[PDB]
RNA sequence: ACAGAG
């Protein structure tokens, strides 16, 4: 907080509230939460050859495999889950149309870090009531109207 | 010549009429070799955003 | 003047990273070996530490002791 | 010719540049001025084309 | 082939070398020739599973499949912006004789996370200074410094 | 009936001057049956074109083949059996401009109708017998059907 | 106080209101216009932030027939809140499964 | 009695820059109470005033008397004051992100769904227009998908309800015309608005900007009123900033990054044009320059190597623009007028 | 600075105000933004009537 | 203490100063896949008529900077070239030219154009706007001329 | 009297 010095005094006295982080970002409980669609990279032809190393190493380090089936290595997508999509099949000329990346829109990959007030499974748990919440207080007004 | 950092070591030490500070200065994260040669990197006067 | 407590951009407490962060420049890490080992990964939160200025360091010889 | 941990004991900073006065407690810097050489033929037009 | 490129244009946002396409959420009744878009909970309870791929101390990673965009970003912000927390508000200051200043040391001693649990206390009321044990904690900060 | 033009028409050129834009491809198109150049603006994501396709294009000033001119607002959800059943693309657009054949000093009967679909533009021209009902500022459906 | 007011088209019997949802921002408005979109009886539905220093969202309803809009909002209403108790159910249970086979395994 | 009561919405306030140099510098405005400290006004005022935002400072006077507020509010009111005196040209109208948002917006390959279709509309219900029944035209696209092509959504800027009477007409080149499609262009660059309906064109500066007349906003002036006018703009003003920012708009340093076609064209323009300079400077020092008439044979010289470094630039700006794609955003800021030119992307 | 110029054909005008600008583009063209700070302190005289 | 409000001046080390003119929350702003989202939002349209191509390389060279633990140097007629940090990118996996892939914040789909994205030096100045806020209604008067 | 800002 401090660093101080011979001499040197610091004492107060902290009110600790409750608060949404709407009001002040200090209130909110996450680290970051974000979402991303999940990848689904499909290879339009099959690259075999020496193309395939040069479609491995066009994309993050453990999403393409290259597999020895006669000898003879052939690429096929393993675990696109950990693709960041930095777009470098498009750098180079010959393998542009053969792949086509893309994201799978109803299928959201959520990741929550907390910041330590309560952990993250507690906080998603609130988040969706709150949502509950304010649908349930409009209905309270429709009742109240009519 | 007007963005605000810090005037130097004495700068809690000294009076004057009118002081601006940044509170948390960080130093440029891309930089010409007249930077290191000025010393600008030591009180610097901006942040990366 | 000293360490923010929080990242600006994602609100990661990087406030307590600064002892430890000096402590393995001592045992002659890089930069980009001693983040990671912190566990800065987005490069929001690296910029803390490896723009920051330890003045406070500095301006407190200037100030007034016993 | 001091060292930094003896600006320390004077409350300056080993950065300040000085060459500047203090004069009745502000800081006062005599500007570099620029001039014409003096005992020099200039060759020039006046203002009628002469 | 016309049905191919619909299926891809109502489930793939996929991605160009200059931009995103697709990018939309198009699946609403009458928006297609022979789709019935109309909202059905039965196909939502059907289609809807959640697997939890990671978990640890203050990490969690999750998949969420069969929602929209439109209720996934609500989750997303009411962790950022609606979820409460409990963090210092005022700070009761006697003999600060540190170089930090003291609207300084308050706005850090705000951003330090307090490990209360807010489920169990109230919000304080318009005004109210002192506060009670409904709704407010006090921590006390108490340094000294000294020659060895 | 409520069909103002009908016609087979073959396509001859897909990109005369490039492909300005992704989705939109300008078909220069012409007709057996009638001597009549078409140009046409369609959607080739939704609907692709090739450059030997022949297609059936009939331009209707009501959907309903009962011949009831009833179009308040057309609502997509409403299913009843209609024209556009037999079709696999359909446009409504404003005829929007009808100009002379500038190409003869003397003893000419082709014209130019104009039809714009939201910016989609199509121009049809011929012989003036075959372009009788069209009117400025009225409002007709295109129906196209490529054939085998 | 009052969180809800209609404010009725001026042509218009009830098939198109007006409804200003204070104390507000698009984590409402964006996830309802969603399920009101999906009733097939809607016409147009959208909302706009009247200024960002008010918390107001007005969001429009307007339906096809002659059915009043307030049917469409309170569908709206419900089955969103329908949906959040599903999400909240398949959410909990997931975490507690995820626990039970961790504490299994190395055990 | 005579209260002195604050200054409250609807007040009659003078506005205005510090120099001024024309009338229009200082004009009259309807105050509205914010809580924020800056004074604040709507962009397209921007150009009467010479603001730019960048820490600038105006001046607001409060007429004192029901006299001057009268004088104030029917001779210099922003909606009286649309043109200038000088040529008569429209000088409150659309600027920077609101040509662009309407450029894009206009572009056929714009297609919308009835989700995204009323998002955008909707924006526009706000203030005055919060009584009006929205008016969501037909879709164009019926059969495989229903669509609404981006022109139509433009459209409800210019009649925004079925009882508003406006029936605005234009018809005008754009400015990438090629000069022989008459409204069959291939550039997309012939617009006409029959009915307010945009039928055809994309809308560039030479139709929603300030330049000069063949505006829309300048039509409606002439045409419907002073109130139409200012309608128009303030939806426009509302409704782009909703499709820009959903849809992206971002330059990059490769958006100025030369490609392969122009390296290997721009290494032969040098060495060309250099080798043909290098040639008569050796005829001028020893031989014979043709001399051009009525200059020195040392000035004929300046004449021709600045023919050859002129043909250079040109002709490697010529280059770069071919082998720009679409979307290049200094591109599209160039076609559409808002921002920069064809100069300053080649000197780039 | 004399009375010509200075004093009489311009002049020093009470009721005016000055601060920075900055843009809001949800305002109509023809209305201002006015901080409270500057509308508590620049009055208008209504006068009483029916 | 003073906090950043509207009608404050930053300014970003080559001449593209600018007032603030809007704030925020972090729930609005678009976010990449990483959760990132900008502390500053710059306009694109400030670049063309100013050729301030060098404000596009420092945000290329500091992001490869950041990402590797460098200081990449930006000196007149030298520095570090962009073919340089372009390779920096790709090898920590971001994108060779700096644009993301970015979602929207306020409707939760994602953005059609990749996003520029990147650090920028920043640099506050000392015009603010409660320096500068003024207003007189009637007040004290010159002694010779009876005026303001 | 000098420096600033637009
Ligand atoms: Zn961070």
């Amino acid at each position: 907080i401090a660093q101080l010095r011979p001499g040197q005094e610091i004492d107060l006295l902290m009110h600790c509230v409750k608060g949404i982080g709407k009001d002040h970002a200090k209130f909110s409980p996450v680290a970051t939460a974000s979402y991303r669609l999940l990848p689904d990279i499909t290879l339009l032809e099959p690259v075999e050859g020496e193309a395939a190393e040069e479609l491995s190493r066009c994309f993050s380090p453990g999403v393409i495999e290259v597999q020895e089936v006669q000898g003879k290595k052939v690429a096929r997508v393993a675990n696109p889950r950990l693709d960041t999509f930095s777009r470098e099949i498009f750098r180079n000329e010959k393998l542009k149309k053969v792949v086509r990346l893309a994201r799978v829109r109803d299928h959201y990959i959520f990741s929550v870090e907390s910041t330590g007030v309560l952990p993250p499974d507690v906080l998603v748990s609130e988040a969706i009531k709150v949502l509950m919440g304010k649908c349930r207080r409009f209905l309270d007004e429709l009742d109240a109207v009519q | 010549k007007q963005a605000m950092g810090t005037i130097g070591y004495n700068q809690r030490n000294r009076i004057d009429t009118l002081m601006y500070l940044l509170a948390y200065p960080q130093k440029p994260m891309v930089k010409t070799k007249t930077i290191e040669l000025i010393e600008f990197e030591k009180l610097p006067a901006g942040q990366n955003a | 003047m000293i360490i923010p407590v929080r990242c600006f951009t994602c609100g990661k407490i990087v406030g307590n990273k600064w002892e430890a962060y000096l402590g393995l420049l001592q045992a002659e890490y890089t930069e980009g070996d001693a983040l990671d080992a912190l566990g800065l990964k987005r490069y929001c939160c690296r910029r803390m530490l490896l723009a920051h200025v330890d003045l406070i360091e500095k301006l407190l010889n200037y100030a007034p002791l016993e | 010719g001091k060292t930094p941990a003896e600006f320390a004991k004077l409350n300056e900073c080993p950065l300040d540049p000085g060459g500047y006065f203090i004069v009745k407690g502000v800081e006062k810097v005599i500007l570099i001025q620029e001039q014409l050489s003096k005992n020099r033929i200039i060759v020039e037009a006046d203002r009628k084309g002469a | 082939a016309a049905s191919q490129a619909v299926e891809e244009m109502r489930s793939r946002v996929v991605l160009g070398e200059f931009g995103v396409r697709n990018v939309h959420t198009t699946d609403f009744p009458g928006n297609y020739s022979g789709y019935d878009d109309a909202w059905d909970q039965d196909r939502f309870e059907k289609n809807f599973r959640v697997d939890v791929v990671h978990m640890d101390e203050n990490s969690l990673e999750f998949d969420m499949v069969g929602i929209d965009a439109a209720i996934a970003n609500a989750f997303r912000r009411i962790l950022l912006a609606e979820v409460p927390t409990m963090a210092v508000e005022k700070v009761l200051v006697y003999n600060n004789t540190s170089i930090v200043q003291d609207e300084i040391l308050a706005h850090r001693l705000g951003l330090i996370p307090i490990h209360a649990d807010p489920r169990l206390f109230e919000y304080r009321n318009q005004g109210d200074e002192e506060g009670t044990e409904i709704d407010t904690l006090q921590f006390r900060l108490q340094v000294r410094c000294t020659r060895n | 009936a409520g069909i103002l033009f009908e016609d087979i028409f073959d396509v001859k050129d897909i990109d005369p001057e490039g492909k300005k834009f992704d989705r939109v491809s300008r078909l220069h198109c012409e007709s057996e049956s009638f001597k009549m150049d078409l140009i046409l603006d369609v959607n080739i994501q939704i609907y692709p074109v090739d450059l030997g396709d022949k297609f059936r294009l009939v331009i209707a000033s009501t959907l309903y083949e009962d011949g009831t001119l009833d179009d308040g607002e057309y609502n997509p959800t409403d299913d009843r059996p209609s024209r556009a059943d037999q079709f696999e693309y359909v446009m409504y657009g404003k005829v929007y401009r009808i100009e002379g054949d500038e190409t003869s000093t003397e003893a000419a009967t082709r014209l130019s109708a104009y039809v714009s679909y939201g910016g989609l533009l199509m121009r049809l021209q011929g012989d003036a017998n075959n372009l009788h009902g069209f009117e400025v500022d009225s409002r007709v459906y295109l129906l196209m059907k490529k054939l085998a | 106080k009052t969180a809800l007011e209609m404010v009725q088209a001026a042509g218009t019997d009830r098939h198109c209101v007006t409804f200003v949802l204070h104390e507000e921002d698009h984590t409402l408005g964006n996830s309802l216009r969603y399920m009101i979109m999906k009733n097939p009886e809607v016409e147009f539905c959208g909302y706009t932030t009247t200024h960002p220093s008010e918390s107001k969202i007005n969001l429009r309803i307007q339906t096809r027939g002659t059915l009043p809009a307030v049917e469409p909002f309170q569908r709206g209403l419900n089955e969103l809140m329908n949906v959040c108790q599903h999400v909240l159910d398949k959410f909990e249970a997931s975490i507690k499964d995820y626990k039970d086979q961790k504490a299994s395994r190395n055990e | 009695d005579i209260v002195e009561r604050h200054l409250i919405d609807g007040d009659v306030v003078l506005f205005n820059r510090q120099p001024s140099l024309h009338k229009l510098s200082i004009m009259a405005h309807l105050a509205r109470v914010k809580p924020h400290r800056t004074f604040r006004f709507n962009e397209c005022v921007c150009t009467p005033y010479n603001a730019d935002f960048d820490g600038d400072e105006m001046n607001l006077h409060l007429p004192q008397t029901e006299e001057a507020k009268a004088e104030a509010l029917v001779l210099m009111g922003t909606k009286a004051n649309l043109v200038t005196p000088r040529n008569g040209e429209p000088l409150i109208a659309a600027i920077q992100d609101f040509l662009t948002g309407a450029y894009l917006l206009t572009l056929k390959d714009t297609f919308f769904d009835r989700a995204k279709a009323c998002q955008i509309i909707a924006s526009i219900l706000v203030g005055k227009d919060e009584k009006i029944k929205v008016r969501l035209p037909p879709p164009t696209i019926l059969k495989p998908v229903t669509l609404w092509t981006g022109k139509q959504i433009f459209s409800v800027i210019l009649r925004p309800s079925d009882d508003n009477p406006v029936r605005a007409n234009l018809r005008t080149k754009g400015k990438q015309y090629c000069g022989k499609g008459e409204d069959l262009c291939a550039n997309d660059s012939y617009v006409t608005i029959q009915n307010s309906e945009l039928m055809s064109g994309s809308m560039d500066k030479g139709t929603l900007g300030s330049g000069s007349k063949n505006n829309i906003f300048y039509i409606l002036l002439r045409d419907w009123g002073q109130n139409e006018a200012a309608d128009a703009m303030s939806r426009l003003a509302r409704l782009a900033p909703v499709y820009l920012s959903n849809r992206g708009f971002s330059i990059g340093i490769g958006d100025v990054t030369p490609g392969q076609g122009l390296l290997k064209a721009k290494y032969e323009l040098l060495n060309a044009g250099y080798k043909k300079c290098d040639e008569y400077i050796e005829a001028l020092n020893t031989g014979k320059l043709q001399q051009q008439p009525g200059c020195t044979a040392e000035e004929t010289l300046e004449a021709l190597i600045l023919k050859e470094l002129s043909v250079i630039r040109d002709h490697a700006g010529s280059a770069c623009l071919r082998e720009l794609d679409k979307s290049n955003s200094p591109l599209t800021m160039a076609l559409c007028g808002s921002k920069g030119s064809f100069i300053n992307i080649s000197q780039m | 600075q004399g009375r010509f110029r200075g004093n009489l054909s311009g002049k020093r005008v009470d009721f005016s105000g000055r601060t920075v600008i900055s843009p809001d583009p949800n305002l109509r063209i023809d209305e201002v933004a006015v901080p409270v700070h500057v509308a508590k302190i620049l009055t208008f005289p209504e006068k009483v009537n029916k | 203490t003073r906090r950043p409000e509207i009608g404050d001046k930053f300014s970003s080390r080559h001449g593209q100063k600018g007032v603030c003119g809007l704030i925020v929350p972090q729930e609005d702003m678009p976010f990449c896949d990483s959760g990132i989202c900008p502390d500053i939002i710059m306009n694109p349209h400030g670049f063309p008529s100013r050729m301030t191509v060098g404000k596009l390389i420092e945000l290329l060279a500091g992001k490869a900077g950041v990402l590797d633990g460098r200081f990449h140097y930006g000196t007149a007629f030298g520095g570090s070239k962009v073919k340089d940090v372009c390779e920096d990118l790709v090898r920590h996996g971001y994108n060779y030219l700096g644009k993301d892939y970015v979602t929207s914040g306020i409707t939760g789909e994602p953005l059609e154009a990749y996003i520029y994205f990147g650090p920028v030096y920043y640099q506050k100045l000392k015009h603010m706007v409660l320096d500068k806020m003024h207003a007189r209604a009637r007040g004290p008067r010159a002694v010779l001329t009876r005026q303001p």
